[PDB]
């Protein structure tokens, strides 16, 4: 044989501790250097001006933070949406000024996930199985690259976009609120249904098999020792927990069938997050939620008030105070 | 002896005609500024 | 009966397009009927927006997002954008409305009458999913068909009366492209730039010569290509990396269509020259750049000197330099510097806006479409309020830009896990285990252990 | 500063010191907002109220309007801090 | 108070059809005409319309437009000599974007159209030239574009 | 507003957009007509 | 001085993942 | 005549038309 | 002041829903191919 | 027993609902058009919001004199 | 509910008043909602906040604008605060009609029902007519 065919079969193999694939080898360098780059700026790096005012932000341990106010600072607003590599800096010192980590960081992550995707997908081919996995993790990464690189496309610099921190998620949900009213669009009614029910239905399931065990263990050790690796036995009693579920509830809702139940599952948190994602990615174009002030009037033509006016109360209040002095005009276009 | 294919039929037609009312009375009459 | 049930083909009722896969007259008719849909769509629409046309609002006060294709292809429009007669736009409509019977009928006919399969009595018509010549001749004929569509485009702006263009001597105007550039290095110039800011990749070309010469040297690609592909094979570099079957050809559409419909949202968001602003409205950038040069304006006449009026931060109210030297407007619009549009170059100097213009060289149309488009900045609600997030009920207007934009991002999105899906999909049919682990020979089992 | 003690000429009384009011405070005079108190609050310190008319270019139109609603000016020290955005202070 | 029947319109056909909140009228509520049952103004020749077709401050400043124009426009060879093209493309689209408009509301004999028709393209062959840089074609069809324009306003 | 010769037939035109929908409903109409076979 | 604290937290949490990975019971 | 679904059925559906009513004729107010 | 335009916009939306269902029943009551 | 699935079918079934259902569906209807909702729930009418004299809202101020507060800010 | 006490506006420079028909008040506020929404949404002024449409600011204007006769007059010449200069090329207006094709379809009514509506406008919000965001 030659020696291409010796790497091939070395890459692809399935007896490693962990799989390589062909996705991994642009999977491992980028994860490695986000990672090295994002520890390294969090713990040790200087002040970033990030709204392009000449007034920078500290975010980092070393200059007077701890674990639940450091962040890495988004670039510059001066920048924009422009590519701004290492090489493009006059020294490394500017280049930190200006926000330079936050663009290697976040290009080189988003490679990374993506081929996580793929090696995903890889491995299950290689294994044999069923290739529908990494459409289930598409989703995640479908919500953070919406965030991460779509919202700085629509509104036009990459300042717009999450810091990594803490209370920069904080900051920016709140400023996203006062600036395009979510909890008023239905794609985020859509995924705050979708976390719900997620858990209301991993708790249900959880409950409804650990109470259908049978008896294997007696008192004095605990009982997950029953089960034996290579085991068969359903993921249920039939009897017991048919008719618990039918008995709970009106008799004609009952899952028989677990293909079904598991695809139910796998479906709904699923749908849920895509389409917050698509809320988020679609807001990024200003089309905001509804929209509900001063709808209400009497005879005469006064205005009463709902609740959706006390929220606008609580949105001007959030919009007249952030970024104090970055703005100039009286509109926020 | 209505077939089961009719009545769902009739059903959807009420309920999405209540539906089309809803809206239409939302983007005119009371709470339409 | 057979062929149209679970029982012989599995495939139940809510998969059951999927039993046209080895039965090639019936979806010959499928794909015809939803091609005379597409058609009815069109020239319905058409219609309909012609109906409600109002000739004292701009095109884009009145939620149209058809007319606008045909203005700017130069069907009905005068000097600086405005519409002097429908005409065109009715008979746009008719004769897509017309087809559209033609091609049900042949799909209805193709679908419901028509054998079964055509590879019995035409064998011109027929194919296997496997048959590699075949599938490279039917690529070669529709891409043929492609490149002559873009040489009409080109024969219609170059002889056929002509395109608006924005950037004519004078205002918007229809004339004649009578000097297409046609050397590579610009094209492929703009099809190799970078994505980022600055460059853009292909939504920054502004200026139609290179339209032209772009979709001239498409269909000569185009035509070129089909004709290759039609007299050869696949060699044997491409026989061993691809999946030769039905489904595998609808994921590799898939994810080029995901990614064009990508393309075009971004188009329908950046661009200014194939979407002129007097027909779709301002740009985001656009209407803050307008913004402050109408303060800048109202400002000077108040009797300041705007060049060294401080801001707050003091960097500079209304003007400042770019991170690489240009003379740009101030504030948070700093992130704007990129723009390019007609009515600001009057200003712009070979190192950015000209201080001595600015002083004493603004006209006052300059003056009412910068205030225009500020007061037309697109921002709105799903109920079609309009303006920031916290207005109270007055306008009734989203802008175009937005509604394009938002739906063929949200298409481009779900073809994307439509490659995913059918693709996976595709490659575990053909491999052999896509209805599950054959617990007989179990791969697992045989391996090293970890 | 905290404290500033000459904050009522700024606009909220019927009196107007001429060194550091922003155009807006000339708005409750009919007759006198775009040029006369354009030309007012673009031009150098006034030792008094009598310096206004020596501003060159005030034509005999300005001078009236500025005479008839002399009595309720005033000059008072610049304030560097107030003196600077006399045409856009950010209130709108 | 004690007691009242709440004011119904059932789609403004039975009831009362005007209460400043209908919606879905089409008219039906006013005494006057519409362009169309979809739109919020009447129509534009109608009787009562108080902006005519014609009038005398048109013609005074479309006459203004052109005249400042061609002031304008005989400032091209002096940017020329000089290299400086990019006032060249400032200058025509500066202050002369009126200029369409005033000479296609102008015109109105079929001799006038043509020449108009002139010097829209010897303008747009002077930008082009302007845009490539080359002096002897956009001097040449600057000259062009003077000599229609003073012929056009002769003509008129 | 259409040429003046078929103004009459407006109200067919501003239904007309909407057709291509309920052909997606018919689909399940007809599933549902052979009781989903 | 309590950036020693908040690192040395980060950094141990880092070492029992890797141990956790890495030295773990086989499944068998 | 007196079986608990009839009961639990009537109670959960006479309301639900009366409300049904009473929201289509809140429909056509105007002030 | 009649508003002809709801009633025929009423009528053409209740025939055109109508008609796909027709020849659906038609099909039906004919032994055709459904 | 005798389930929804062959109910839903029964002829008398569906005439004795015929007669019942629009009797409810009218009184509701009648409900809301008489104005006796109004005076059962204390909502105000869209022209009694403001009275003649009382131009500000009317919050309840005390808690066992809610009843004349009430009274008085209604009417009187 | 609107009585005639409230559709009653002053409608001459002396103190004249005219009751408002019903339906020159619905005609008025569609006309304006529609033609100068846009820049003066809420009684402000977008491109020029300094000059706006409450009454205080309208009464202390130059030629006075605090009655129907005064508004219609500006909508057919506009002048500036001090009414010194004419704006009217920078400004929507019957006299600069071919400039702003939305003003070619005017009548006097029309113009009277958007006076009217501007004038009623102050005493139904109240302190909301080009109050601002606070309110
Ligand atoms: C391909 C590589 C894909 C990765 C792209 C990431 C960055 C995309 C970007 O910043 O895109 C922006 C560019 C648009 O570029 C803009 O282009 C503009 C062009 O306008 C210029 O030209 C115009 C012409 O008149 C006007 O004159 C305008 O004033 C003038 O500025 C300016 O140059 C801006 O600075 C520049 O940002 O679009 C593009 O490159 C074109 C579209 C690329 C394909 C779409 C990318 C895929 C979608 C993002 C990924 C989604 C992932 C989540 C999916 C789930
Ligand atoms: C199932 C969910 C979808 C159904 C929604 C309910 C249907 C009826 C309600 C509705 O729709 O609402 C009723 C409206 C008709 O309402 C009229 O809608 C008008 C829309 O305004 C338009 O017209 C105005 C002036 O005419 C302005 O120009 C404004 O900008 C422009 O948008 C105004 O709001 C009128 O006041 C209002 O009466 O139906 C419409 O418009 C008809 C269009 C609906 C189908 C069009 C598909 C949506 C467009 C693709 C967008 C993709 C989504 C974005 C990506 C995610
Ligand atoms: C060119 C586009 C295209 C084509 C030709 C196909 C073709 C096919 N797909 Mg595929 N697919 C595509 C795009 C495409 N796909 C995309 C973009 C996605 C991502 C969402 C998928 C996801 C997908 C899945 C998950 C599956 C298929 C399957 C199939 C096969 C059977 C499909 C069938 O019977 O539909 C039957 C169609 C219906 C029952 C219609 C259902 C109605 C939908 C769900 C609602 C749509 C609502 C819409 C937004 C409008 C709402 C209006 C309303 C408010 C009134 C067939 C080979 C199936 C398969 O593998 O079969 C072997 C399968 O399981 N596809
Ligand atoms: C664009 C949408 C579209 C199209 C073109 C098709 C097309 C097709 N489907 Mg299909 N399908 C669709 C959507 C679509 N489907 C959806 C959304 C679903 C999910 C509910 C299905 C579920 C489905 C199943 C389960 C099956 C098909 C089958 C078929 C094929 C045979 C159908 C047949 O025998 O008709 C029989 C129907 C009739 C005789 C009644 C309809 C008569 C016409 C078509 C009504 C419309 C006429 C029109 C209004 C008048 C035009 C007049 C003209 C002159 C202008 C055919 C190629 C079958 C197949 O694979 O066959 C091998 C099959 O088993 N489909
Ligand atoms: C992409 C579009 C397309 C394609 C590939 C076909 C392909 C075909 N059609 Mg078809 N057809 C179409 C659109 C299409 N049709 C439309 C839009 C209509 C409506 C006008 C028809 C109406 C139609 C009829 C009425 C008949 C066909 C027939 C045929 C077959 C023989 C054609 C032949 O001998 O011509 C050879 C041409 C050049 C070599 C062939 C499979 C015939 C058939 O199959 O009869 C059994 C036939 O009788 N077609
Ligand atoms: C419900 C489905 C739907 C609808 C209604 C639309 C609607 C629209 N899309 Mg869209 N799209 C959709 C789904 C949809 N899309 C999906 C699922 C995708 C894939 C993700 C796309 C991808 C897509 C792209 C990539 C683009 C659009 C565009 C458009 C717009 C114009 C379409 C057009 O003119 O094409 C016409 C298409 C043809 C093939 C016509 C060919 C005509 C050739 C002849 C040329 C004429 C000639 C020069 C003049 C004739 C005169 C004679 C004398 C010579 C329109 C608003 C375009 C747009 O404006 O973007 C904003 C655009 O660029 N869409
Ligand atoms: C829709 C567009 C389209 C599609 C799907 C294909 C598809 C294909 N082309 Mg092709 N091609 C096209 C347009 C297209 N071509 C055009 C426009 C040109 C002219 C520039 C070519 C020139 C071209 C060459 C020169 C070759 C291919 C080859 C191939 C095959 C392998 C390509 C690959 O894996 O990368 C594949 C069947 C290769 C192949 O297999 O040859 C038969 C090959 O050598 N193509
Ligand atoms: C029918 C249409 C309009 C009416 C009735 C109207 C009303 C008025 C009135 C009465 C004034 C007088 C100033 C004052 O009240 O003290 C004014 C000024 C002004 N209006 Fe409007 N307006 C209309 C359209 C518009 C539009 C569309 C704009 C868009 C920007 C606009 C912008 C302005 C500006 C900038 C001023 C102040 C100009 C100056 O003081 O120099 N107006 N308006
Ligand atoms: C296969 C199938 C299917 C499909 C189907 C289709 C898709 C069809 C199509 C169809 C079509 C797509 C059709 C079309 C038609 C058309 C027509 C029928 C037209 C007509 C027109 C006219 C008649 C017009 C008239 C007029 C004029 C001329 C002028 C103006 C006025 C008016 C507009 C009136 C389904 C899914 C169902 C089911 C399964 C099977
Ligand atoms: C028209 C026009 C234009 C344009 C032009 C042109 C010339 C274009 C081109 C375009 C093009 C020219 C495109 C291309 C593309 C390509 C692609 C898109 C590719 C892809 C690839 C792939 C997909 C592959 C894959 C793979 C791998 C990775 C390896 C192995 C495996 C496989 C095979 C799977 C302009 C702008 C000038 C102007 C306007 C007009
Ligand atoms: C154009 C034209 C026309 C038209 C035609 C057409 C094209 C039509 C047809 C078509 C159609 C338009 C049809 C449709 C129908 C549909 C329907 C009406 C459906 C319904 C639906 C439903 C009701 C459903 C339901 C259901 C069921 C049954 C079961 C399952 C579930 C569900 C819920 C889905 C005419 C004649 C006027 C003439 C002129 C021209
Ligand atoms: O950078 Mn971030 O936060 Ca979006 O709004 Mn405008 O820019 Mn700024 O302010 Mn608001
Ligand atoms: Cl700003
Ligand atoms: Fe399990």
């Amino acid at each position: 044989v030659s020696l291409w065919e010796r790497f091939c079969a070395w890459i692809t193999s399935t007896e490693n501790r962990l799989y390589i694939g062909w996705f991994g080898c642009l999977m491992f360098p980028t994860l490695l250097t986000a990672t090295s780059c994002f520890i390294i700026a969090f713990i040790a790096a200087p002040p970033v001006d990030i709204d392009g005012i000449r007034e920078p932000v500290a975010g980092s341990l070393l200059y007077g933070n701890n674990i639940i106010s450091g962040a890495v600072i988004p670039s510059s607003n001066a920048i924009g949406m422009h590519f701004y590599p290492i090489w493009e800096a006059a020294s490394v010192d500017e280049w930190l000024y200006n926000g330079g980590p936050y663009q290697l960081i976040v290009l080189h992550f988003l490679l990374g996930v993506a081929s996580y995707m793929g090696r995903e997908w890889e491995l299950s081919y290689r294994l044999g199985m069923r290739p529908w996995i990494f459409v289930a993790f598409s989703a995640p990464v479908a919500a953070a690259s919406a965030v991460f690189l779509v919202y700085p496309i629509g509104q036009g610099s990459f300042s717009d976009g999450m810091p990594l921190g803490i209370s920069g998620t904080f900051n920016f949900m709140l400023v996203f609120q006062a600036e395009h009213n979510i909890l008023m669009h239905p794609f985020h009614m859509a995924g705050v249904a979708g976390v719900f029910g997620g858990s209301l239905f991993s708790a249900m399931h959880g409950s409804l098999v650990t109470s259908s065990l049978i008896r294997e263990t007696t008192e004095n050790e605990s009982t997950n020792y029953g089960y034996k690796f290579g085991q068969e036995e359903e993921t249920y009693n039939i009897v017991a927990a048919h008719g618990y579920f039918g008995r709970l509830i009106f008799q004609y809702a009952s899952f028989n069938n677990s293909r079904a139940l598991h695809f139910f599952l796998a479906l709904w948190p699923v749908l849920g997050i895509w389409l917050t994602a698509m809320g988020i990615s679609t807001m990024a174009f200003n089309l905001n939620g509804f929209n509900f002030n001063q709808s209400v009037v009497d005879s005469q033509g006064r205005v009463i008030n709902t609740w959706a006016d006390i929220i606008n109360r609580a949105d001007l209040g959030m919009e007249v105070m952030h970024e104090r002095n970055a703005h100039n005009f009286p509109l926020d276009l | 002896r209505v077939p089961l294919w009719l009545v769902g039929l009739v059903g959807g037609f009420a309920v999405i005609t209540i539906v089309s009312l809803f809206i239409y009375g939302s983007y005119s009459g009371l709470g339409s500024s | 009966i057979a062929g149209r049930d679970i029982e012989s083909t599995g495939f139940a009722w809510w998969s059951g397009n999927a039993r046209l896969i080895n039965v090639s007259g019936k979806l010959l008719g499928a794909h015809v009927a939803h091609a005379g849909l597409m058609v009815f769509w069109a020239g319905a629409m058409i219609l309909f927006e012609v109906s409600h046309f109002v000739p004292e609002k701009p095109l884009y006060e009145q939620g149209f997002i058809c007319m606008q294709h045909l203005a700017t292809l130069g069907y009905g429009i005068g000097p600086g954008g405005e519409i002097t007669s429908t005409v065109p736009y009715f008979a746009v409509g008719v004769i897509h409305l017309i087809s559209s019977a033609v091609l049900g009928f042949g799909g209805i006919y193709h679908s419901l009458l028509g054998p079964d399969t055509l590879e019995e009595s035409f064998p011109f018509f027929g194919y296997d999913w496997r048959d590699k010549n075949k599938m490279t001749t039917i690529l070669g004929i529709h891409l043929c068909l492609l490149g002559l569509g873009a040489l009409l485009l080109v024969a219609k702006a170059m002889y056929l009366g002509g395109v608006y263009d924005t950037w004519a001597p004078g205002g918007g105007d229809v004339r004649y492209i009578t000097t297409p550039t046609l050397n590579p290095i610009v094209i492929f110039g703009y099809v190799f730039r970078s994505p980022f800011g600055g460059d853009g990749w292909v939504v920054s070309v502004n200026n139609m010569e290179d339209l032209v010469g772009g979709h001239i040297w498409v269909g000569i690609l185009c035509i070129v290509g089909g004709v290759w592909h039609i007299f050869t094979k696949p060699f044997s570099w491409a026989r061993r990396a691809f999946v030769w079957s039905g489904e595998a050809y609808l994921s590799y559409s898939l994810a080029a269509i995901s990614l064009m419909g990508f393309t075009a949202s971004l188009y329908a968001w950046y661009n200014n020259t194939a979407y002129p602003s007097e027909l779709y409205g301002p740009t985001g950038p656009e209407a803050s750049q307008s913004q402050a040069f109408t303060f800048l304006v109202r400002d000077q006449r108040l009797g300041a000197n705007v060049s060294s009026a401080q801001g707050p931060t003091g960097l500079g109210k209304y003007l400042m330099r770019s991170p690489s030297g240009e003379i740009i407007f101030g504030g948070e619009t700093m992130r704007f510097w990129d723009l390019r549009a007609p009515w600001v170059e009057p200003l712009r100097g070979p190192n950015g806006l000209d201080i001595n213009k600015i002083k004493n060289d603004i006209q006052p149309w300059q003056e009412r479409r910068a205030a225009e488009y500020m007061t037309h900045a697109p921002l709105g609600s799903l109920n079609s309020v309009g303006g920031v997030a916290t207005e109270i009920n007055s306008v009734n207007y989203v802008s175009p830009r937005s509604w394009l934009c938002c739906s063929h991002f949200f298409l481009g999105f779900f073809f994307l896990i439509g490659h995913w899906w059918h693709s996976g999909r595709a490659r575990a049919a053909a491999a052999g285990f896509e209805k599950g682990i054959n617990r007989a020979n179990e791969p697992v089992l045989s391996m090293r252990p970890i | 500063v905290v404290d500033y003690e000459n904050v009522a000429l700024l606009g909220g009384s019927q009196t107007v010191d001429l060194n550091n009011a922003n155009v807006r405070a000339y708005l409750r005079m009919p007759g006198m907002y775009p040029a006369a108190a354009g030309k007012i609050v673009t031009h150098g310190p006034y030792k008094s109220v009598a310096d206004v008319y020596n501003i060159p270019g005030l034509t005999n139109a300005e001078k009236e309007v500025i005479k008839k609603y002399e009595s309720r000016f005033t000059a008072k020290a610049v304030a560097p801090e107030y003196a600077i955005d006399r045409i856009n202070n950010g209130l709108y | 108070a004690a007691g009242e029947s709440p004011r119904f319109s059932v789609f403004g056909v039975i009831g009362d059809g005007t209460s400043y909140s209908e919606g879905a009228a089409y008219g039906s509520d006013q005494s006057a005409e519409t362009y169309s049952p979809y739109s919020v103004y009447g129509k534009v020749g109608s009787k009562d319309a108080l902006f005519e077709a014609g009038n005398a401050g048109e013609i005074a400043r479309k006459k203004g437009y052109i005249v400042e124009s061609q002031k304008r426009l005989k400032n091209l060879p002096g940017y020329v000599e000089k290299k400086q093209w990019f006032n060249v493309k400032d200058e025509l689209t500066r202050y002369m974007y009126e200029t369409r408009g005033a000479v296609r509301g102008l015109a109105q004999t079929p001799e006038q159209k043509k020449l108009a028709k002139a010097f829209f393209q010897a303008i747009e062959e002077a930008s082009l030239q302007a845009t490539l840089k080359n002096g002897d074609k956009c001097a040449a069809a600057s000259a062009d574009s003077i000599k229609l324009l003073d012929q056009f306003y002769a003509s008129l | 507003r259409l040429p003046e010769a078929y103004v009459v037939f407006s109200p067919l035109v501003d239904v007309f957009p909407v057709i291509p929908v309920f052909f997606l409903l018919l689909a399940f109409v007809w599933q549902a007509a052979v009781g989903f076979r | 001085m309590e950036a020693l604290v908040y690192t040395f937290l980060l950094i141990g949490t880092l070492m029992v993942i890797f141990f956790a990975v890495f030295f773990r019971d086989t499944p068998r | 005549i007196f079986t608990f679904r009839w009961l639990a059925v009537h109670g959960l559906a006479i309301p639900t038309v009366f409300f049904l009513g009473g929201i289509t004729a809140m429909q056509f107010i105007q002030r | 002041m009649v508003n002809w335009q709801v009633i025929g916009q009423l009528v053409s939306t209740g025939a055109i829903m109508l008609l796909g269902p027709a020849i659906i029943i038609l099909l039906a009551l004919k032994k055709g191919n459904l | 027993e005798r389930p929804f699935s062959d109910i839903i079918t029964s002829v008398r079934y569906w005439i004795i609902h015929t007669i019942t259902i629009p009797s409810l569906f009218v009184s509701g209807w009648l409900f809301i058009s008489t104005g006796l909702a109004y005076d059962v729930f204390g909502t105000p009418r869209p022209n009694e919001y403001f009275t003649q004299d009382r131009q500000q809202v009317p919050l309840v101020n005390d808690r066992f004199s809610a009843k004349q507060e009430l009274e008085d800010l209604t009417k009187g | 509910d609107l009585d005639e006490a409230t559709r009653t506006v002053v409608t001459d420079s002396s103190g004249n008043t005219t009751v408002l028909t019903p339906e020159q008040v619905k005609r008025g506020k569609r006309l304006f909602n529609a033609t100068c929404g846009a820049c003066h949404t809420g009684g402000i002024t977008k491109t020029n906040p300094n000059v706006g449409l409450d009454p205080e600011a309208l009464s202390l204007a130059t030629p006075r604008r605090d009655n129907i006769s005064a508004l219609v007059d500006y909508l057919k010449n506009p002048t500036t605060y001090d009414g010194l200069e004419s704006i009217a090329e920078i400004h929507p207006s019957i006299k600069s009609a071919d400039i702003y094709p939305r003003m070619r379809s005017l009548t006097d009514e029309d113009l009277y029902s958007i006076a009217g509506h501007i004038m009623l406008q102050p005493k139904i919000v109240a302190e909301k007519w080009g109050g601002g965001k606070i309110y």
